[PDB]
């Protein structure tokens, strides 16, 4: 068995949702921000936000909504986790003591159901009579909000429309009514139903179906002055309310997909809209009052306000202030002005909240020769793309280097005092037949520049037709100075050539240090790329020189230096190249038993291969023979997102289901079958999507640092910006920390009353296993934050083992010391 | 000639790697040196000699040579290691069963879970599976171990059943005592959970029924760790075994022993209401409790769901091979 | 695809056994003894009749490729039954076959098994499997005797006497090389034909074609009477070579 320890070094930063209401007091205006597993509660002031409370939950926050049922003084909070843990929460403050109350809770998972394509949706009735949940295709789950439903029991109503896009509870209806856009073979339609708690079924809805845009994306429930709903698409915005039908199709929104909406005026007169290019629009409902005294919706107008960060969620607060919750880039407070500035913009940025964005790749490098290490990440996407320099100093100090294009891979070349960075930018087919970039970016603002003239795929007999307006990716290699982070050079790759992998190393007997890039020819017609290049560059005297190119019959998904030879993975193949005295790559040996060799890592003559669906395989280079040998494979099927080698026997992997697992050689020589079996000895639900594993540590090493119980250091980056660290334990240390977890789980009160053991259980749609071989260091590090009575309760009857003393009783002061040493690894 | 099995050497295959672990040896992917064909080699080791040649392999050799169908895995030949000796009685060299190589297995494709299965994909998949089972059942063979891992699928959409390790002949006239613990708990019929020996071919239908449901949810239907918990899950969905629906349930050894929590009513149509009508009715008949009332393979092919499916229009499931690696922002 | 398992009588003059100086009478004797050994051993163990015959067919086929002088026959016999049991799903442990073989063999005969009987038998399994080209599936005259008798309608008692008399002839033909000369379907007909002559029955009357004097042609196409007579003559030859007489 293997023993490991996993802690968070930086909490998730990406904004996954954000709401406003009256949660902490019936009087305050609150802003609740949800980051993965983290809830932040703020109070709105005239200058910005005053933080008041932050809690963690043992689950990914999927639904977050504020509501106030009749009889409550203030808003209550509903949250549903991605593992279908539901709960209703209350804020309660006793002087200086702030705590979060679990008013109702339960798990709403169905034994049988098909998870829907557009994900979990949760909505609440305007009269707060029920909670609607769309968890499975063809089913609508209702949690009625009766006082007695403390367990959140619910029933399913059969839903004929299997493929639902979005749904909302409508305002101004005699009964609880839902409006939803659904897809069937005839296109997309907008339809309504009524929800009967007494009959527990649907009844005919208030207005008939209307055919809507094919890419109708979002549903807006408009307040009572108007009533009805608004449907946002790619090209058109439409309003429906019984017989009334409007449609505005302004050309400006066609340029970029609209992804978020939020109401400004409680009347519903004004809404905010944001699109993927970051633009912020104002949607205006023009009223006309009739002689009846009744007001009808006269027309819809769309007005461009300015530019914000590409936002997952918007929420208007008060006055002119808007909170921009971004998943791809930094979140913001922006002020909307009535008068435009001299550039025509009505939006002016107030504050900027750091978001490490998607961490696509990263490396650890000691820029200042400190024995410490700084972490350099590829963070963000599109215009939000950036490099981040991260060092410890008690908080993390983070320098941001904007790129305005998507960074893909990073690797450090010390000989050149610079970094190599792969990047891709979006251009659009323009009337010239070529393409035009939407904005300048790093690969266009480089000091010196070059463009690949390779003739390798010059025949291109197969035609690829272009239509005006279509997007394309343009990939570049950036040379970036390590002190100034100036873009010194940009190399642009071939049209339709994607840069997938990057290394910096010396090869063979060649003393020059090169940048080597692996590429794939990507055409929209191909299921899997069938052409690619390995390109050897030399960065010398401010210019990038193309040294050699090797054609391959596939995508070079991953490369790594291997004892002076170049190890590359091309589709299913894992290949080892030698670098000849003629400065060309020469193949030595191949390995073909893979579906897609997506990830490679090495140690000595050993290679760890990460496959798309076949988990991990341990290869070995056998120098006496000049070829590869299969050592051991993990036969359990796992989709890999990143791999890493922990030591000569243990191997670490990350699953697309947000899970971490550890494999080991069975080290049993009874049968050759056992040796070839990599046994999954570690299972752990991380809750984050791991893109990159990287050996190193950010802790300052003055050499005076007490040797911690933990041995080894692997950092990892995730899509939500979370950075973590994995390390190994001795059998003795694991048992202590594990026995302590079980004690802590009995003592510590969870938000929503979610069992910790449930949360960390390995979980796919098809499997759920109890965690094993992993210590939830974030749980261990919470011992220092629990009240003294609880600490002493934890240590009662706690014994140590395999130590100087075989059995040794623990005290509350004893464990505070151990945990404080464990907090010093990050 | 092509029929002189057991003599040709495994030298004739370039071994690519070990695809999986089997029952009587490891399974390897290999390329024929002469023709370039991809094959799968199952290693059979008689070195243990506790009972010499494994019977599991004997069944696979005996049955798969008789069985020729598009939806059954074709055993091509049997090859051996180099004797390395002129005299027998000193040879421990193993034998290898050559099979057609299959690109993917159904469990593997599902465990990734980003595979999308439409109605037409399921029609094409199920029809082939049932046609193969019908071929095998007309020849009076019971697979007795039908699970997702045993179904094999190559990218063309061709489905092929495999791992006939537990297959045995079924006689309707002569009732024969059987092992009674053959199918994996998740795909085991209620009759076997109740210790029913002398089982009918309808055991295989139940397993294929659980698969039918699984293809519409991407999650197996009856997931349990113990034989009682499985009967409970089946009962929550299909109804509890009782003489009202299963006259011969009283004859089954464990009927008085393994009672479920309640006498549940059948909800199969309610908990599967999101399934197309033609398919749902097929499921209800396939997941019928009484094996005498459970439909046959032929009857499944004469269903509104599978009858009019066209074998020519293979309609392969869309498998992600590009843009799967980097999740779309 | 599938191997050919049938030779001409004339070809039996060139078995390995013959060409190492064994005379025809002796090889015929060895075959009878080996077959009857298999038959007796498996009967003591309670084995189904298909399992006994399958072992015998393996044994007969084996000595078309090997000489009785290099492979002791009772070891071969024991090995055939062992595999036959696994093929036909009536398995037995090798130690149990040895135990029974020792009970039935004297001290000289059991000498063939050498110092380690179990090992000598288990080792031969590899050679047997390669020899029979892994064609494990075997059909026997029994199933055809019954399939065809079921289609006879008439005096229940006369037909049952025919069946039992023909069945005994099938059991006796396993001691011969007929298993190697003619497909089992022909054997089943041949034994029906023989029992009919001995019982003074005119089988055609029981067929769906009572004026089709060649009653068997509706069961087995393309069978010359000469072939059936050759088979019958060979069965009766075995009966005369002994002291035993026709069952009747
Ligand atoms: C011998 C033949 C019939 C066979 N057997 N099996 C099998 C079964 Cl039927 C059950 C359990 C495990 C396996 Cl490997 C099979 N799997 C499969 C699916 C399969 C599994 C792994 C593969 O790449 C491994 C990459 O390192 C590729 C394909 N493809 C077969 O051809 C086959």
């Amino acid at each position: 068995m293997s023993y490991n320890y996993v802690v968070t070094a930086q909490k998730p930063t990406a904004v996954n949702g954000c709401v406003t209401g009256h949660f902490t007091s019936a009087e305050d205006l609150n802003l609740l921000i949800a980051k993965n597993t983290r809830l932040e509660i703020y109070v709105v002031t005239a200058e910005g936000l005053r933080p008041v409370k932050e809690v963690g939950m043992y689950g990914k926050i999927a639904v977050m909504e504020l509501f106030r049922p009749k009889g409550e003084s203030k808003d209550l909070l509903f949250i549903l986790t991605a593992k279908y843990n539901a709960c209703i929460l209350e804020y309660k403050q006793s002087g200086e003591s702030i705590d979060i109350i679990t008013r109702a809770h339960g798990n709403v998972q169905d034994r049988i159901g098909r998870p829907s394509e557009t994900g979990i949706i949760g909505i609440i009735d305007p009269e707060c009579r029920m909670i609607g949940l769309r968890l499975y295709d063809g089913l609508f789950k209702v949690i009625p909000l009766d006082r007695d439903n403390k367990e959140l029991k619910a029933f399913n109503i059969r839903l004929e429309e299997l493929h639902v896009i979005d749904v909302k509870f409508l305002y101004g209806c005699q009964a609880p009514t839902i409006c939803f856009v659904y897809q069937d073979p005839q296109g997309r339609h907008v339809k309504t139903y009524e929800v009967s708690l007494r009959e527990k079924e649907f009844n005919k809805g208030p207005w008939k179906q209307e055919n809507v845009e094919a890419e109708a994306s979002m549903v807006i429930a408009v307040p009572e002055p108007f009533g009805g709903a608004i449907i946002i698409g790619q090209e058109s915005i439409t309003y429906h309310n019984g017989d009334k039908y409007l449609a505005i199709a302004p050309p400006i929104i066609k340029q970029s997909t609209i992804v978020c909406h939020n109401r400004v005026d409680p009347n519903g007169s004004r809404y905010l809209l944001g699109d993927m290019e970051g633009r912020l629009f104002m949607l205006l409902l023009e009223k006309e009052e009739q002689m009846d005294g009744t007001v009808t919706l006269k027309d819809l107008r769309v007005e461009l306000l300015g530019e914000t960060s590409i936002a997952e969620c918007l929420t208007y607060l008060d006055n002119g202030v808007v909170f921009v919750g971004s998943r791809l880039g930094d979140s913001q407070l922006v002020k909307l002005n009535v008068d435009s500035n001299e550039q025509g913009s009505y939006v002016v940025a107030m504050e900027t909240f750091t978001n490490l964005g998607p961490i696509v790749d990263m490396c650890v490098v000691d820029l200042e020769r400190q024995g410490q290490g700084q972490l350099v990440t590829c963070s963000g996407a599109f215009k939000e793309g950036s490099l981040r320099i991260i060092r410890n100093g008690q908080k993390l100090h983070i320098r941001t280097v904007p790129l305005y294009e998507s960074p893909r891979k990073i690797c450090y070349q010390e000989v050149s005092q610079c970094f190599g960075v792969l990047s891709s930018r979006i251009e659009v087919q323009d009337t010239s037949g070529g393409t035009t970039a939407l904005r300048p970016s790093a690969s266009t603002q480089a000091l010196s520049s070059s463009v690949s003239s390779s003739k390798l795929f010059s025949s291109s007999t197969a035609p690829h037709e272009t239509s005006f307006g279509e997007e394309v990716e343009v990939h570049n290699l950036l040379i970036i100075d390590q002190h100034t982070f100036e873009v010194l050079h940009a190399h642009q790759f071939l049209q339709n050539e994607y840069a997938l992998s990057l290394v910096s190393c010396k090869l063979g007997k060649d003393p020059n240090t090169y940048f080597i890039v692996g590429t794939a020819m990507v055409y929209p017609e191909e299921a899997e790329p069938k052409q690619g290049r390995i390109v050897v560059f030399q960065y010398s005297d401010g210019k990038l020189q193309t040294v050699a190119e090797k054609e391959v019959k596939g995508a070079v998904y991953s490369m790594v230096e291997f004892n002076g030879k170049l190890l590359a993975s091309i589709n299913s193949t894992v290949r080892l190249y030698e670098w000849t005295t003629e400065k060309e790559l020469r193949t030595e040996c191949n390995h073909y038993n893979n579906i897609m060799a997506l990830y490679l890592k090495t140690k000595g003559d050993f290679i760890l291969v990460g496959d798309l669906m076949r988990s991990v395989l341990l290869l070995a280079y056998k120098p006496m023979e000049g070829n590869f040998e299969e050592i051991a494979r993990d036969f359990n099927p796992n989709w890999m997102s990143a791999v890493e080698i922990l030591d000569d026997d243990n191997f670490l992997g990350a699953e697309n289901a947000f899970n971490l697992f550890v494999c080991q050689k069975d080290s049993a020589a009874t049968t050759d079958e056992e040796r070839q079996h990599l046994q999954e000895v570690g299972l752990f639900h991380l809750g984050e999507f791991v893109n990159v594993f990287c050996h190193g540590s950010l802790v300052m090493q003055n050499l005076g640092e007490t040797s911690t119980p933990t041995q080894g250091s692997v950092l990892f980056g995730t899509v939500n910006g979370m950075i973590g660290l994995v390390t190994s334990l001795s059998e003795s240390w694991y048992n202590l920390l594990l026995d302590m977890q079980n004690r802590l789980n009995k003592v510590i009160k969870s938000v929503g009353k979610i069992e910790h053991s449930f949360w960390r259980s390995f979980h796919t749609e098809r499997k759920t296993e109890p965690a094993t071989g992993f210590i939830d260091g974030d749980l261990i590090e919470s011992f220092l934050d629990i009240s003294r009575p609880k600490m002493q309760e934890v240590v009662a009857n706690l014994q140590y083992d395999d130590g100087s003393g075989m059995k040794r009783e623990a005290t509350a002061d004893d464990l505070i010391k151990v945990v404080e040493e464990l907090t010093r690894i990050h | 000639t092509e029929s002189d099995w057991g003599k040709r050497c495994v030298d004739k295959f370039d071994i690519i790697g070990i695809i999986g672990e089997g029952t009587y040896g490891q399974v390897y992917k290999a390329k024929d040196k002469d023709t370039g064909e991809l094959v799968a080699l199952k290693k059979v080791r008689l070195d243990n000699e506790k009972e010499g040649f494994p019977i599991t392999a004997i069944r696979e050799i005996k049955i798969l040579r008789q069985l020729i169908h598009r939806s059954v895995v074709n055993m091509k030949e049997i090859v051996t290691d180099k004797q390395d000796a002129l005299d027998f009685k000193k040879d421990k060299g193993a034998f290898y069963l050559v099979f057609e190589y299959m690109d993917h297995d159904l469990m593997g494709l599902l465990e990734s879970g980003l595979v999308h299965f439409s109605e037409d994909h399921i029609k094409s998949f199920m029809k082939q599976l049932m046609e193969g089972l019908e071929y095998c059942h007309k020849k009076n063979f019971l697979h007795r171990d039908i699970k997702c891992s045993n179904i094999l699928l190559n990218n063309s959409g061709q489905i092929k059943l495999a791992d006939f390790g537990l297959a045995r002949l079924y006689n309707s006239e002569e009732s024969r005592p059987y092992t009674n613990k053959v199918i994996t708990l998740w795909y085991r019929p209620p009759e076997l959970l109740l210790g029913e020996e002398r089982y009918t071919p309808a055991i295989d239908v139940w397993s294929c029924g659980c698969i039918l449901g699984e293809l519409f949810t991407k999650k197996p239907i009856f997931q349990a760790n113990l034989e009682l918990a499985q009967l409970e899950l089946i009962s929550r969905l299909c109804g509890s075994p009782c003489p009202a629906v299963w006259p011969d349930v009283i004859r089954l050894p464990y009927f008085n022993t393994m009672k479920p929590k309640k006498q549940y009513r059948r909800r199969l149509r309610e908990e599967f209401s999101f399934i197309p009508s033609a398919a749902l009715d097929l499921l209800d008949h396939m997941l019928t409790l009484d094996p005498s009332k459970r439909c046959t393979a032929e009857q499944t092919l004469q269903s509104d769901f599978l009858k009019d499916v066209e074998l020519s229009k293979m309609a392969p499931p869309d498998l992600p091979h590009w843009q799967d690696c980097h999740e779309l922002w | 695809t599938k191997p050919c398992w049938y030779w001409d009588k004339k070809d039996l003059a060139h078995t390995p056994s013959q060409l190492e100086g064994l005379d025809p009478a002796t090889e015929a004797r060895y075959r009878r003894e080996g077959a009857r050994f298999i038959f007796d051993v498996g009967t003591r163990l309670g084995l189904h009749y298909d399992t006994l015959a399958t072992g015998i067919i393996y044994f007969h086929r084996f000595y078309m490729f090997h000489s009785f002088k290099q492979f002791p026959r009772y070891v071969t016999g024991a090995c055939c039954l062992f595999l036959a049991g696994k093929v036909e799903e009536t398995p037995k442990k090798c130690k149990d076959i040895i135990k029974t073989a020792r009970s039935l063999l004297n001290d000289v005969q059991f000498g063939q098994f050498g110092d380690d009987p179990k090992e000598e038998v288990m080792v031969l399994e590899r050679i047997l499997l390669q020899t029979i080209k892994f064609d494990l599936q075997v059909e026997h005259p029994y199933q055809f005797l019954l399939k065809y008798a079921k289609q006879l309608k008439g005096d229940k008692n006369k037909i049952q006497k025919l069946v039992q008399m023909a069945w005994t002839f099938v059991n006796d033909s396993l001691c011969t090389t007929l298993s190697l000369q003619w497909e089992p379907e022909i054997i089943a007909v041949a034994v029906m034909y023989l029992a009919g002559r001995l019982c003074k029955f005119e089988i055609q009357e029981w067929t769906s074609k009572p004026m089709y004097r060649r009653w068997w042609e509706q069961f087995v196409q393309d069978v010359p009477v000469d072939v059936l007579e050759d088979i019958c003559h060979q069965i009766l030859d075995l009966y005369s070579q002994g002291k035993q007489q026709m069952p009747h």
